[PDB]
Parts: structure tokens; C-alpha cells; sequence
């Protein structure tokens, strides 16, 4: 687990707004956080596109098992860890790597998951505007301990840590020392 | 003194070129550095691969071999850049050395930070064209930015398909891609930045960095991009019946198997100057050999790609000239009136048979057209019908498409800068109610003005013409250092400020001895290409 | 002074009433003299006849009774002046002494022989009287004789059946009538019978551009002033008569299978009966007006000029900025223009009423739309009511004019066109509007010189007060000499008003700063008559 | 009878040309002239529009026999007097009323000639422009006496005599008495 960030009752939102002349548009999408929980409705991390777009990227547990749903533009695609309970209280990480309309996903050592659809799929996330953390606005705030998000590249967690002017928090949001 | 770099694949020498004017400093040049191995027997319709390491030091001096092609052919000419028709003599001496082996490309590099790169992506036609004609040894120094021009597949050898496997097509492409890879993963050694490679190009060139940007291929290798009077959704970017004038090649140069297999492998054996002698003639406003969509490079119709966002957010700067279509009239272009009534409603209808050709309904479409592309206020000048008439044909084939691919990169927050080009050089044999034409705005672009006439532009050049080229390649060189052409380097065209192109309100600016930031380039007559003929 | 002048049928008295400013003379007015015979009984239905002669002396001095009309009713309300519709309240005190004989006409003699201008009215062909217009600030002004006639108007002046039975055009008879009085008659009065110009506004207009090519009237006038009408449009002339007549007949209580036998039952009956029924025609048309029968209008208008079967007048047509200022009504409640659903609606509504060809009413509707939209402010809202009100002003009143302009101009006849774009700042009038459809009237009459009156309750300015000394010389000047600038000269005293050439479409846009134009509206007259017949 | 024009060898031609401003279009037209002469051929008046226009009138004898041809927009009308002949040299006149598309034709006692051609036809003469007595420009030249041309109201050989502006005089033609 890397800068722990602990979430109390009601809970609370953390935004890191990309510059509006930096906003990337990537093919490929690279998600990896660490969790604690016993929480069995939340969303862990939710990522928006910008004005008008409807592409989006989304991680919540539901019923005690953890999934992703993501819209590429044609559908949205969801891979969920079903064979699985998630809300026990132990820390446990999470992987997810995407290719188009390909995803595939990873908790703990257990084996990949695959989702490949069928038909034509659009592969482009276009312009990543805000990465939410919290879940509280989308409708099922999150409760718990977090740990390491990695995004492409990007740490968030650990530039959040250190105060970097782009990062807005908001809450129950505390740091774990 | 003739500098010695080191490669990933060897060491090159180069050379010490100064420059005429007093201002620019002295240019490197490694003329002639290969990108990818020779594709000459098997491996030609092939894409290409990495070159063979040469143990030494490898001589980059001389001007590398153009690719085969034919010039004293039939030529597309309404495509063509006017300078490129006019001394077409004179164009025909770069390409004198033609080979087979010609993936070669040329540096030219200056001596805030580390230097931009800026590939140019030649080509009025895709059948015509090198490296070697365009210096770009003026606009490296001026705006210290590393310049490459490069030789790629043309015409026959390089966008032959037939929608099999056998040959799935789009060699050039894959050829510049080549040279962008190598450009990524070897510049860093002359000095360049692999993060800020911008790729700018005009005519159908232009249309490769369209279609350069809709390709899964080229995903991190460049940043920006600078497409002038070229668009990938016009009539004549991309090539939708690759096997009709495949077979008909086929048939033309000897061996035509129902196979596609066999005919490939038989016409990999023909010499290279056998099959590109060959006259194998588009449909009017049509092309032959070109970009195909196959799914390897280009997935789908790039029409439809960027309608749904199939791009990843390239800095991109479109442009057009206030007349490109110079040529639509070219039988009436030597006559001491304009164009009269039963020759305009001849060029009208000729237009709409051979571009839309819609059986359901075109005794509409005809009038529509016509009288939508008449002055009424001088209803029979006569002379106001050549310009109506040019305007007719560069509107619709380059400055809707142009506009049309600027909105739909601009709904997808992309930084995307218009540009208008008005001025152009007083030429010898140019008729003087002719204004900017098409390509005219690539001597500007390479500071030939600065440096004087030569044989492809013979023209007088003024004062005025030097300050324009100097703040043509100011706001290049500007876009290519930060992607905004007004932030790093300060320039009528002090008070100025370039604006984004946003959809709503769609300012450009408007390049000429006259600069002003307006705010729709005509509004009317892109509207009525874009939201009222599909309606009819 | 009560000066009496002898006629060819008696002696008629009249007043010398004196006008508000001081640079005008006095005028005198004859105000109800006869002109033909009162339609009441059987001659109802029927041409006019010359009036009957009287013993003695008989005054004219109380204003005459108006033609039976139903002011509150189903009107038309496009086709009626924008001040007509405003000031319903007040324009009904005009028509509150309305009689069946009501054929008389107002003389206003100012104090070679002057000329005679007659002025029809008529913002309809069922509404209007002579008296709202008080022509004696025009005719002490420019020192001619201003007439305003009384025609029969609706049902009693225009039905019509197509047969012998009832031929119609009953009111271009009675104007016709009128102006052969003033032709045998005015000669006492100072009047030059030669030089005598019929003008008027709206549906009036319509009927001078009717009495031009009309084979009765071939010497009586020689110049005309047609401003805002033509006859031409689609409200100009009714080409179903029998449909409408039948329907009247129908609803007032006899409807005959035998048209004589129904005509007959019709002139039984009184005229406020059949005049107070409401038979409402469709849009953008008119149930009782002009016919074409033979007699009086030999063919269609729009075939009849092609041909050149006129007489050669010299002609002053003229048109407004926007005078479809009552197409866009419902959407003048609005902070904001008009919406995107309410765009693609009226202009719906439009082509299904006036063109509602089946064919081709998807592709019409498109490049419609298309042509009257600004693409550089395709969003703006405001830009779309502006933009509205232009396509009717542009279908109903300018491509007409145009086309009329350009047919008298290519057989050799002296055309002169003006385009009025001031407007006096009324009441209740909306800011952002323009001069509306007959917002040129109270200038003309010499309105603002004298004050605001009921009609025109509108602030004038000096401005305005400019605008009428010019615009009333200029038609003063056509009226003397049938050039606007020669007799009288007047940034208004160097613009030369030059001809309507059918090459060069010149005009003069009269307003604050006139200037002598070339076009006006090429791009959308074009699109009206050029590329519309062939879709 | 009254002021009369000879025409002496080659030929000649008088030209009355109405003002630009006051070119009258009638629908009804007089048309009287005395004349005399022997020619087989020859064309006496015709009347023509302004440019552009079709519309024309003339009075021409062929083969002996003098008649009217007018054009006012649909179809050339030719009303001529077959049961006379009057080139023998005495002295004779002409009489031609128009009204609508009828047309009347005397000559001197004889019984009148009225056509009335089928069908709706065009009416109105537009923007008369020139008259033309003798008729060189046509090809068939005039050699007699012609007197008292009476047009509408309009004397035009009558002015002739009294120099006015408006009346050219050019070739053979001389005035007699
Ligand atoms: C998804 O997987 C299928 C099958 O392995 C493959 O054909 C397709 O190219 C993949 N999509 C992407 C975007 O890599
Ligand atoms: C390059 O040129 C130099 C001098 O001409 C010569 O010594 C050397 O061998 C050349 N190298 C190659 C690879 O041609
Ligand atoms: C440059 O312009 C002058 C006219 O000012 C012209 O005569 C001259 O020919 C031009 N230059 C050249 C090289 O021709
Ligand atoms: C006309 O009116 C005046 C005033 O009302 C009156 O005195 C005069 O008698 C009237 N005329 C006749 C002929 O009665
Ligand atoms: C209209 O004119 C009157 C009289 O000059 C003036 O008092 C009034 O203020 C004017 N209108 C307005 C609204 O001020
Ligand atoms: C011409 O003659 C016919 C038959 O007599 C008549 O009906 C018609 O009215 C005449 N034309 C004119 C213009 O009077
Ligand atoms: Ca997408
Ligand atoms: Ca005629």
C-alpha cells in the first residue's frame, strides 16, 4: 500500500482537473489501486470526459464484488470479479488494462478476467477531464482505505500527497500517518 | 568543416552549408541518411523494415535518388501545385537520378532549448514528388528548428492494392511512418527533441498527415500537426476501388491472373520502370494509385473515423488560399472576356456529372448550384464568371472539406488554428486576375524569398515579400516550438493575436499584406456544401 | 369664404378651411360631391351610371357616408396597414355613418393649371374609407388638387360568379366612374385633365396596377404611383370567385342552383345582412375581390403585362424595408427571437399554404430554409424573427414590385422605384422593427406638418417633418411633370433620382441618407423568380 | 390635295422620329394618305417600335394591289384591296383603321375591307418609335406623289414643309408646290 488515504463517515471527493490545454486522449487505459473495505455499494474511482462527450471510465463495488464499466462511444462494456467476495475487510489490489473495446482484469493473484466483445467498437477515451475519487456525487460514496492509484503514468495518489495545485479535496478525505 | 554524427545504426558526415542572407547562421546538412532497407526484390509491396547497421562512416552529402516516377506522363494537372504544372521543366531535373532504392531522408539543422524536428510530407499528387526539390535549409535556421524532408513509395510502386492480402496497399504510408519511427528513435543524437515532432505538408502530402493521424501506427511518434490546402475527405485522398485500376494495370503490363496472388507475384518481377510507364487514368477528380482502406492503417473512410472522435488529440493547424481551383479554368483563362452563359452552364453540369452523379436527382441539383455561384448584382459581366467559377471548385474541394475536419477536430478539444492565405508572388506566366493558387504558399513556408528566385519559382520577390515569408515561418516555427503560434517568439502583424477555431464561433485568421482575425470564412457557401446538397 | 364652382351637372359648394402651419395657403374643400348614381335598388350588382343633374345649388361640406363595411370582424389582418390594425378603435369612428350609396369623392383645391392626383384606398378589398385621409396639407404644399373618392367595397363592390350573371369588379367600375367625372369636370375647378395621377397604398395599390391594364381606362389618367402593391401577388386578384360567392349565398339564407336565380334572391336583401356575414378565404388570399372576366381585366395580370398590353404610363413603384412586420406576430412576445422549432414551422406553414406542391415541397422547404438563415449568427434567435419577416417581405411585396418594375421598364416606359426604409417611432410599435407595410402614408400626406392625429397618435421629430417636405415634393414634382426631380429641386438636394433600367435595377432609398443604390435584394428577388419556377 | 412629296430618281426617305420621352403606344390606329403612282412594288409608310420590340406597321403595293401588314405580337396580319387595281396614275387615297386585331381598309370609294383574324390576338401597338415614308432601308423604293398623311392626329408631311426638327429628309425626295 502506498500514501494510504482513509474515508470516515459521509465520506468525501478528491479531483485532480487536468489543464485544459493538456487533457489526454489515449487508446489504452492503465488502472491499478489497492483497497480496504467493507463497504457493499461504492465507487471507488470514476474518470469523466469533458463538455458534451459521453466517454467515461468507472470502478465501484457492487454487492460485494468489485467491476469496471467503461463507454467507449458505441456501449458500455463492464467486466466484474463475480466468482468472488471483495467486502471482507482485507486489503486487496486491483488491476485493469484496456484495448478498445478489450478489458481485462486482475485482483490479488487470482486469474485475469477477459471481456472481448463482439461487433465494432470504438477504441478512443477522448479528452480525460477530471479523475474523481470518493464516488459521494456520483450517488454511492465510498467508505474505507485507499491506496496507490496508478493511471497511465500517473500517480495520484502520490502527487496528491504532495499538494500539487492541480489536486481539490473535499470531505471526509484524510491522509493515513 | 564537415561534422560527424553518430546514429543508432552507424555514423554519418555531413556538411557545412552557409546561407546567402546576413541574418540566418550557418546549416548542417546530412543529405541522403537512409531510413529503411532498399524494398527491390522480394520485399518490394512489402512494408518497409529497419536498415542494415554500416560498419564506418557513412558519406551524407550528395542529393539521394528521387523515387521512380513520370513526370512527361499523364498527370493529374488539376491536382498538382500551379508552380509544379507551370516549370514542370524545370521540376523534372530533381527527378533525374530515379531508382527503386530511394528511402532516404535529408536534415537540415540550425547552429530556447533543444531544437524542435519538423518532417515535411511532399507530394501535390501521389504520384509525383521528392524530397530534394524543397531546401528547408532556410527555415531551419531561421526558426532553429530541425527540418526533414524525406523520399517516399509513389505511384505505383508504393499505393498499389487489391483489397486481398495478396497486396493490402498504402507502402508510402507505411514508409513515412518508417521514417517518423526513426525520426523518434534517432534524432536525439543531431540534437533534436523526440517530443516535439510536428509533420506539416500541402496538396495530397497533406492528406497522408490526415491520414496520418486517424492511424493506430503513428500513436506517440509525432505531437502536432500542420495539414495546408490538403484534407482526407475530399474527392482525390483516398483511393475506394484499389482493384478495378489494379487489375487494369495488371492487364496493361502483361500477366492479369484471376488470381490476385499470382498477379501480385508476377508483377513483383516486372522491372521498376516498366510498370510505372504505364498510362492508367483516373476518373476526372478521381485518383489511381493511393491511400486504400484496408484496416491496417486506415481502419475505416476517414469521413467516418473523425465524425466519432477516432483521433488522439494532435495540436493541428488546417489552412486554405483564398483560389486554389486556378485550373478548373484554364480553357477559358486566355480570353479577353470571362466565361459566357452556355460555357458556364457547360462547366456546371460537367462538374456535377462527374463528381455526384446521382441518378435520383440532378435537375435540381444543377440549378441549385447555379444559381447559388452567381453575382446578381452583375449578372452578365462575364468576366465575374471565372471567379465564380473558381470559387465554385475551391470551395468544394478544399475549403469545406478543410472546414468541415477542422469542426470535427475542434468538437473533440483539440487545439485547432485556421488559416486563410491571400497574398502571392507576381509570376511571369501567371494571368494577374489570379490570386493565391494552390501550393502557392509553400514558398513562404521555406523562406525562398529570403534567398532569392531559383528555377521553380522564378518570381520577383519585393520587400513585401520577405517580411511575409519571415512571419509566415515566425508563426510555424512558433507552432512547431510551444503549438501555439503567438506564445514563444514576439512578431500590421504585431497587434494581431491568432484565436483558436472553435465550432461555434469559427475565428481564423487571415495571413496577407491586410492580417485581420475574422470570424467565418465564407459562411454561406460552406453551409450550402455541407448542410443543404446532402439534403438534395 | 364659401366659394361655389359650377359643374357639368350642377353647382357644388364648398369651405376654405385653413391649415395648422404657416407656410401652407389656404385650401378650399368640396367634400361629398356625387359621382355616380347611387347603387341602392336594382342597380345594385350593376356597372355605374353618371349621376343625375340638380336644380339650384347644393353645398358639400359634411364628409359622406362610407361604403357598408364590417370593421369588427374576421379582416384580413396581413394584408391591412400596420396603423389600420394598431388603431382599430379609432379607424372604426371613420366608418360610423356607413350607407349603401356611398359613391362620392373630396376635392382639396389649393389657393399651367394645376394637376389632379386621386388617391385610392383600401388597405383590403373589404375595409377603408376616403375620409380617414385628409389630402390638404399635400395639396397646398405642392400646389396640386388632391382627390379621395368612396368606392364600393366587400361583398356590395366585388361578387362575383363568373357568368353574365354577375361579371363582378363593381369597385374598379365605380373608380373608373370617378375618374371620368374628374376627367370631364375638373376643368372648373383649376384642374389640368391632362396631367392627372392616380396613387394609392395596399390593396388600393393593387387596383391602380388593375386600372392599367384595363381597356376601359385609356385616356383618363396618365401617370401612376403604386407604392406597396402589385397586381400580381397572390392577394391581388380571386381566381375562384364562384366558390366564395356560393358559400355567401349559402350562409345568408338562398342558395339557388341557378347563379341568376341566386343573384337575383341577393339583391333582395339588405346590405347589412350579407355584408356582417364572415366568409373567411384561405390564407394569403381573398374571398371578394378583383375578377378576371374580359371586361375589365381581360386576363391573368401576370399574363396580361408579359405581353405588353398597357398603355405606356409613366409608373413610380416602390417598396419598404420590412413590411411583413404582422407574418412574425406571435413570436413578438418573446425576450428572445424566434427558437429553432418555431423556424422550421412558420416557414412549414408557409410553402403548405401558398406553394403545397406535393412534389416538390420537401426540396422547396429546405432551400428556404436555407436561404433566409445568417450563417454567421445561426444561433442568435433574434436573426431569425429579422430573418422571417424579410422571406415575407420578400415573397409578398418586393419580388412582385421587382417583376412589375422590370416588365413596364422593358417596353419603353418612364419607371422610377424607391425603396422607404424611415419610420415615424410609434406607441406600441416594437423597437427592433422597421418601417412596416403602409408606414409610408402619413408622409405623403403631409401627416407630420400638421401634428399627430387619431390615426397616427406617433412623437414627430424635425427629422420626420424633412422626410415628409421631401418625399411630398418628389411626388408632387411626378405629379407636374412625371419626373421627380425637374420641376421643383429639393444630404438630399445632389442624389439625382435616375430611371429603372431592367439592366441596371437603380433605385433611390429614401430615408435619413438617401443615395441613389443599384440593386436592392438581387440575391433573394433572383431566388424568388428565377430559381423557385424551376424547382 | 394638300403639301405633297415627289420623289426623283434613286429615291429618298422621310423620317419622323418621336421624342425619348414621349413615344406613344395606341390601341387603335389611323392610318390616311393620298397617293400616286405607277411602281409595281413599292412600300408607301411603316411604322415601327423602339429596339427590341416587334411590333411594325406598313402600307406597301404588290403587284398593283395596295394593302396594310401589322405586327403587334402574335402573328403577322396583312389586309390588302385585291379587287382594284391603282397603279394606272391617277391620283388615290387610302384610308386603314386598326382596333384590337381588326383591321379596316378603304381606298377612295370603293367598299370597305374589314379582317377580323381568329382567335384572342394581341392588341396594344407598344412604344412606336420611327415612321418612314418611302421605305428605301426595306429594299423597295417609292417613285410618285404622296399627300396628307394623316397618322393619329399627326400631319407628319405637313410639319415636313415647316422645317421641323423632328422630320429628316434624306435623298431624292423634293417638295412640290
Ligand atoms: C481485441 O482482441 C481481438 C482478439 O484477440 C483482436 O482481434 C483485437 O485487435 C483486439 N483489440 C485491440 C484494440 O487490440
Ligand atoms: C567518404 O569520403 C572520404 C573522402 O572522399 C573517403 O576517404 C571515404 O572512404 C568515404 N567513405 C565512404 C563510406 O564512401
Ligand atoms: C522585380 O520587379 C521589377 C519591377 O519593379 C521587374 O522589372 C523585375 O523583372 C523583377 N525581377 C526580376 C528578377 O525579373
Ligand atoms: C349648406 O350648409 C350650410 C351650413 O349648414 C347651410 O346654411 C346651407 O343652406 C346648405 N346648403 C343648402 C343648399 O341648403
Ligand atoms: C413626445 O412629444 C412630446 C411633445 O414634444 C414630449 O413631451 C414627449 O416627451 C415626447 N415623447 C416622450 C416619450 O418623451
Ligand atoms: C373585333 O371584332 C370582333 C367581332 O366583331 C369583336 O367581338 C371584337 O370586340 C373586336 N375587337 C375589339 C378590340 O373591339
Ligand atoms: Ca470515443
Ligand atoms: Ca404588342
Amino acid at each position: 500500500a502506498g500514501t494510504t488515504y482513509i474515508f470516515s463517515k459521509g465520506g468525501g471527493q478528491i479531483t485532480y482537473k487536468w489543464p485544459p490545454n493538456d487533457r489526454p486522449s489515449t487508446r489504452a487505459d492503465r488502472l491499478a489501486i489497492g483497497f480496504s473495505t467493507v463497504q457493499k455499494e461504492a465507487v471507488l474511482v470514476r474518470v469523466d470526459s469533458s463538455s458534451g462527450l459521453g466517454d467515461y471510465l468507472e470502478l465501484h463495488i457492487h454487492q460485494g464484488k468489485i467491476g469496471v464499466k467503461f463507454n467507449v462511444g458505441t456501449d458500455d462494456i463492464a467486466i466484474e470479479e463475480s466468482n468472488a467476495i471483495i467486502n471482507d475487510g482485507k486489503y486487496h489490489v486491483v488491476r485493469f488494462t484496456r484495448s478498445g473495446g478489450n478489458a481485462t482484469l486482475q485482483v490479488d493473484s487470482w486469474p485475469v478476467i477477459e471481456r472481448y466483445p463482439a461487433g465494432r467498437q470504438l477504441t478512443i477515451f477522448n479528452s480525460q477531464a477530471t479523475i474523481i475519487i470518493g464516488g459521494k456525487e456520483q450517488g454511492q460514496p465510498f467508505q474505507g482505505q485507499l491506496s496507490g492509484l496508478y493511471y497511465n503514468g500517473l500517480k495520484v495518489l502520490n502527487m496528491a500527497a504532495e499538494n500539487d495545485a492541480n489536486i481539490a479535496i473535499v470531505g471526509n478525505v484524510r491522509l493515513v500517518g | 568543416r564537415f561534422p560527424v554524427v553518430n546514429t543508432a545504426y552507424g555514423r554519418v558526415r555531413g556538411v557545412r552549408r552557409e546561407l546567402n542572407n546576413e541574418i540566418l547562421g550557418p546549416v548542417v546538412q546530412f543529405l541522403g541518411v537512409p531510413y529503411a532497407t532498399p524494398p527491390l526484390g522480394a520485399r518490394r509491396f512489402q512494408p518497409p523494415e529497419a536498415p542494415a547497421s554500416w560498419p564506418g562512416v557513412r558519406n551524407a552529402t550528395t542529393l539521394p535518388p528521387a523515387c521512380p516516377q513520370n513526370l512527361h506522363g499523364a498527370l493529374p494537372a488539376i491536382m498538382l501545385p500551379v508552380w509544379f504544372t507551370d516549370n514542370l521543366e524545370a521540376a523534372a531535373t530533381y527527378v533525374q537520378n530515379q531508382s527503386e532504392d530511394c528511402l532516404y531522408l535529408n536534415l537540415y539543422v540550425p547552429t530556447s532549448g533543444k531544437k524542435p524536428v519538423m518532417l515535411f510530407l511532399h507530394g501535390g499528387s501521389y504520384m509525383e514528388g521528392t524530397g530534394n526539390m524543397f531546401d528547408g535549409s532556410v527555415l531551419a535556421a531561421y526558426g532553429n528548428v530541425i527540418v526533414v524532408t524525406l523520399n517516399y513509395r509513389l505511384g505505383v510502386l508504393g499505393f498499389l492494392s487489391t483489397g486481398d492480402q495478396a497486396a493490402k496497399g498504402n507502402y508510402g504510408l507505411l514508409d513515412q511512418i518508417q521514417a517518423l519511427r526513426w525520426l523518434s528513435e534517432n534524432i536525439a543524437h543531431f540534437g533534436g527533441d523526440p517530443e516535439r515532432i510536428t509533420i506539416f505538408g500541402s496538396g495530397a502530402g497533406a492528406s497522408c498527415v490526415n491520414l496520418l493521424i486517424l492511424s493506430h501506427h503513428s500513436e506517440g511518434l509525432f505531437q502536432k500537426a500542420i495539414a495546408q490546402s490538403g484534407t482526407a475527405i475530399s474527392s482525390w485522398s483516398v483511393n475506394y476501388q484499389p482493384l478495378k485500376y489494379t487489375r487494369l494495370l495488371a492487364a496493361k503490363v502483361g500477366c492479369d491472373r484471376e488470381d490476385s496472388t499470382e498477379a501480385v507475384e508476377c508483377l513483383r518481377r516486372k522491372s521498376s520502370r516498366e510498370l510505372v510507364d504505364q498510362d492508367v487514368q483516373p476518373a476526372r477528380y478521381h485518383i489511381a494509385f493511393g491511400p486504400v482502406v484496408d484496416g491496417d492503417v486506415v481502419p475505416d473512410d476517414p469521413e467516418i473515423l473523425m465524425q466519432q472522435g477516432e483521433f488522439l488529440n494532435y495540436d493541428m493547424l488546417i489552412g486554405v488560399n483564398q483560389g486554389e481551383g486556378l485550373k478548373f479554368v484554364e480553357d477559358s483563362a486566355e480570353s479577353e472576356d470571362g466565361v459566357s452563359a452556355s460555357a458556364f452552364d457547360f462547366t456546371v453540369s460537367n462538374f456535377v456529372d462527374n463528381l455526384y452523379g446521382y441518378p435520383e436527382g440532378k435537375d435540381v441539383l444543377r440549378e441549385t448550384i447555379k444559381f447559388m455561384y452567381t453575382d446578381w448584382a452583375d449578372r452578365d459581366n462575364g468576366e465575374m464568371r471565372r471567379k465564380t467559377l473558381l470559387a465554385l471548385f475551391t470551395d468544394h474541394q478544399w475549403v469545406a472539406p478543410a472546414v468541415a475536419t477542422a469542426k470535427l477536430h475542434a468538437d473533440y478539444q483539440s487545439p485547432v488554428y485556421f488559416y486563410t492565405f491571400y497574398h502571392h508572388c507576381q509570376a511571369e506566366g501567371r494571368p494577374e486576375w489570379a490570386d493565391a493558387a494552390h501550393g502557392d504558399e509553400l514558398p513562404y513556408v521555406f523562406g525562398v524569398p529570403m534567398v532569392g528566385a531559383t528555377d521553380l519559382f522564378p518570381c520577383n520577390f519585393s520587400k513585401n515579400d520577405v517580411m511575409l515569408s519571415a512571419v509566415v515561418m515566425t508563426y510555424w516555427t512558433n507552432f512547431a516550438k510551444t503549438g501555439d503560434p503567438n506564445q514563444p517568439v514576439p512578431q500590421r502583424f504585431e497587434e494581431v493575436v491568432w484565436s483558436k477555431f472553435n465550432s461555434k464561433e469559427k475565428q481564423y485568421l487571415h495571413i496577407g499584406l491586410k492580417p485581420r482575425v475574422r470570424d467565418n470564412y465564407r459562411a454561406n457557401k460552406v453551409a450550402f456544401w455541407l448542410e443543404l446538397v446532402p439534403h438534395l
